[PDB]
């Protein structure tokens, strides 16, 4: 039941609490470790011993140290760690602010934890390592490679929390080899030089956010990618995505993002707003997607798009704008415009895109090549029950139109075939 | 006049021509290149090792005349004087891929002693003589080429000429494996485009394999790098998207466009990356005969002048072969996995769907050993 302050020589180990299966309840006071390798508040064994680190400062320093880092074995459930206050700082080459391997379990309210080394996440969860946290303010910085890093089963459940990682190659939230993450309030940030907000990649793991305003800049920085199968679902976030090269969100092989009622600016040079390979997006009740810059925000590559009651928008330079085999689906008003001529592009003249339009969709552009083609492609068209296209084609191949289509065209255009109904 | 015999040159220039030598091969790999992609049909993968077709130029040069020596020595694209060539070729020799390249000759046909020792001594072989008759004598050639590369090359050359005076021939096969090995189990079926048609084909997949990748603009492609046992590199180029054809890239890739790709590679780093990739099996023989009259060289057909070699007024290549065999999968140097404990964060993903053009190089003498295309990649 310590209750005041506890520092340290260049030695490691300022507070174990290996075994006899207690607990410290450490009320308050400061440990100000300087060794390397030393760990200020290392809970584990060798081969239940819950505590309550009240307020208290843990400002170690060192090489390969590293904060509270309770780890326990697979049997015999798990330990408990709570926190608060407690802004524990570090700054080593691999100083981990919180690693929690097997079956740990932790519970933060206002950690406010900070780290500065080169390769150092804030927070990062081994095996098991269930973890519920509040008011955190993780900033990391360096070369390091993520902020909260979430592995192998691991749980996470952050409510009102922001990330702000630094430095080059730096992930704000990475969770992969499966997961069950749900961010509430977060507002992760992020430097530029690769620095997705949010990774997601097993084909287990899944990420639930809810108002979080994924934000990156820099380099090429993916707000939110989902690959491997990863499994995304927002809920009114803000993914703005300022910087050159960056994308709103990129979902690759296998992956699936379940985007709801959210905005997902992109803007910054060659940049989509929304960038799905050969996966399954679905932008239900969603609220934009804007490009503004040279690429266009809605890039489909072999991928199942289906746009619902929300607005994709070209407003830069280009509306959908597929390459390959797309199989879009607007639906009840995907007003998918380009504020310019040619709001579905398409590079390849045969990319088989299976378009679509029902029930109360508005295609307000056109669809052309990157050059002036005559020849036969693999593009179709359908409408019904108030699907409305409103533009000029020159390249599509069949515009089939079933009840209530309205084609509405506006200008020359060479159209293999129709069939109104 | 027949040139003298050659002089060992001193090892300081062993090592200050290696930079030409390099650059050279890597000229003469390009040319060489565009020659097979000529003779071969249009969708056709195909491999070759320019430095097997290169160290037996060298030895015919080395066994040369005057205007042949002029003519292959322009062929090459090598200075002249580049005498430690030889040697310097010896140093280039890497363990990574063996090869064989051998001299066959009628009994009839006499071989000027100078040549013979000055081989055996540089190359570690001298011309074998063939019998009296030639089938037997094709006979002895597949059975002395598929014993001598551990069987890998089983049946070599099989239209041999009726009547033959004189024959080149070289075979070589990669032996370097995966310097990380690839799951066995992560090989799947995929999606691979050909052309409009798309193939379920297998490849294995790395969830953090060191890849080293960029894009190049001017081509604009792709290149990756992967790495490999005995200090070798695999660079693979795949158009920039599904769109752009591989002969496009084929024909826009020129010698400098590539000599600064490579070494902007080199300079590279290796970060992580979820790698997927086609099992590679390329195996392709060939009549570098027809190369040869395609690459502006016709002494190998018309007036061919080798006294260095022989003395036969009527000189003549019979039929000159080449053989590579390139067998890449699961099976690599050692697995590299590493365990929970890691913090990777796999950064750019790299997969190729669409056929591509390799080069395997050496980065110990930056130059191309290996060359080719795959397109069907089973």
């Amino acid at each position: 039941g310590d209750v005041a302050i506890a520092t340290t020589k260049a030695s490691e180990h300022g507070i174990n609490v290996t075994g006899r299966t207690a607990e410290v309840r450490v009320t308050g006071g400061t440990i100000r470790t300087s060794g390397n390798q030393a760990q200020g508040l290392r809970v584990g064994t060798e081969n239940v011993a819950s505590v309550f680190l009240q307020n208290l400062i843990i400002e170690t320093s060192g090489t390969g140290a590293l904060g509270v880092s309770v780890h326990e074995p697979q049997g015999g459930g798990g330990t408990r760690l709570s926190m608060s206050g407690t802004t524990v700082r570090t700054r080593g080459d691999d100083s981990f602010a919180l690693q929690l391997s097997g079956p740990a379990s932790a519970t933060l309210n206002d950690v406010a934890l900070e780290t500065a080394g080169q390769q150092a996440p804030a927070v990062v969860l081994w095996q098991g390592a269930q973890l519920n946290a509040q008011g955190l303010v993780v900033q990391v910085n360096g070369a390091g490679v993520s902020a909260i890093h979430a592995q192998d089963a691991g749980s996470f459940t952050l409510s009102g929390s922001d990330i702000t990682a630094r430095g080059l190659e730096v992930v704000g939230i990475y969770v992969q080899e499966g997961m069950q993450g749900t961010l509430t309030g977060t507002r992760v940030t992020t430097q530029g030089d690769t620095a997705p907000a949010l990774q997601v990649e097993d084909a287990g793991t899944h990420v639930s956010m809810n108002g979080g305003a994924l934000s990156t800049s820099g380099a090429n920085s993916p707000a939110a990618w989902l690959l491997a199968g990863g499994s995304a679902q927002f809920r009114d976030t803000v993914l703005r995505t300022v910087g050159e090269a960056s994308h709103g969100v990129d979902v690759a092989a296998h992956s699936e993002v379940e985007l709801a009622h959210a905005q997902v600016r992109a803007d910054g040079q060659g940049a989509h707003g929304l960038v799905v390979t050969r996966s399954s997006a679905m932008v239900r009740a969603g609220s934009l997607v804007e490009s503004t810059g040279d690429g266009a925000a809605a890039l489909l590559e072999s991928g199942h798009l289906t746009v619902d009651g929300s607005v994709v928008h070209g407003h830069g330079a280009a509306g959908l704008e597929v390459d390959g085999e797309s199989n879009v689906s607007l639906l009840n008003g995907a007003r998918l415009s380009s504020d310019q001529p040619t709001a579905i592009r398409l590079i390849d003249p045969r990319s088989v895109l299976n378009l679509d339009i029902k029930d109360r969709a508005q295609l307000l552009g056109d669809i052309a090549p990157e050059a002036q083609q005559p020849e036969q492609a693999r593009v179709r068209v359908a409408l019904a029950d108030g699907g409305t296209w409103a533009g000029r084609t020159d390249g599509v191949h069949t515009v089939r139109l079933l009840d209530r289509g309205v084609w509405t065209v506006t200008g020359d255009s060479r159209v293999a075939e129709v069939k109104l109904e | 006049f027949c040139p003298g015999p050659v002089t060992l040159c001193s090892d300081l220039e062993s090592h200050s021509t290696e930079a030409v030598l390099g650059d050279a091969l890597v000229d003469f790999s390009l040319k060489l290149y565009h020659a097979f992609s000529a003779m071969k049909k249009v969708e056709t993968n195909m491999a070759f090792s320019p430095f097997s077709i290169a160290s037996l130029l060298t030895q015919v040069l080395l066994g040369a005349g005057e205007n042949t020596k002029t003519n292959l020595e322009s062929i090459l694209s090598y200075p002249k004087d580049f005498t430690c060539v030889h040697q310097a070729l010896k140093g280039f020799t890497t363990k990574g891929v063996t090869s064989v390249s051998q001299i066959f000759h009628s009994p009839d046909l006499a071989i000027r002693d100078t040549f013979v020792n000055a081989s055996r001594t540089l190359y570690s072989s001298s011309p074998r003589v063939l019998s009296n008759n030639s089938d037997a004598n094709l006979e002895l050639i597949n059975t002395w080429v598929a014993k001598n590369t551990n069987n890998k090359i089983s049946r070599l050359l099989d239209s041999l000429p009726s009547d033959t005076r004189l024959v080149l021939l070289n075979a070589i096969y990669l032996s370097a494996k995966w310097k990380t090995t690839f799951d066995p189990k992560k090989t799947r079926m995929e999606p691979f485009h050909f052309k409009n048609s798309v193939i379920k084909v297998p490849m294995m997949n790395s969830k953090k394999y060191p890849v080293a990748h960029f894009i190049d603009q001017t081509l604009k492609a792709k290149v990756g790098q992967l790495q490999l046992s005995h200090n070798l590199s695999l660079v693979i180029l795949v158009p920039q998207n599904l769109k752009h054809r591989l002969e496009d890239m084929e024909q826009a890739l020129s010698p400098s466009v590539f000599k600064a790709i490579m070494e902007k590679l080199e300079m590279s780093k290796f970060q992580p990356t979820l790698l997927t990739l086609p099992r590679i099996k390329v195996t392709t023989s060939q009549d570098m005969l027809s190369i040869m009259e395609k690459l502006e060289f016709f002494d190998f057909s018309y007036d061919l002048n080798l006294c260095g070699l022989t003395e036969d007024p009527d000189l003549q290549v019979s039929a000159m072969q080449h053989q590579t065999v390139l067998e890449l999968t699961e099976t690599g140097v050692e697995a590299a996995a590493a365990s929970a404990i890691s913090v990777a964060r796999t950064l750019l993903v790299f997969e190729v769907q669409q056929p591509f053009l390799f080069v395997l190089w050496d980065q110990q003498h930056k130059f191309p050993v290996f060359m080719g295309r795959v397109y069907d990649p089973r």
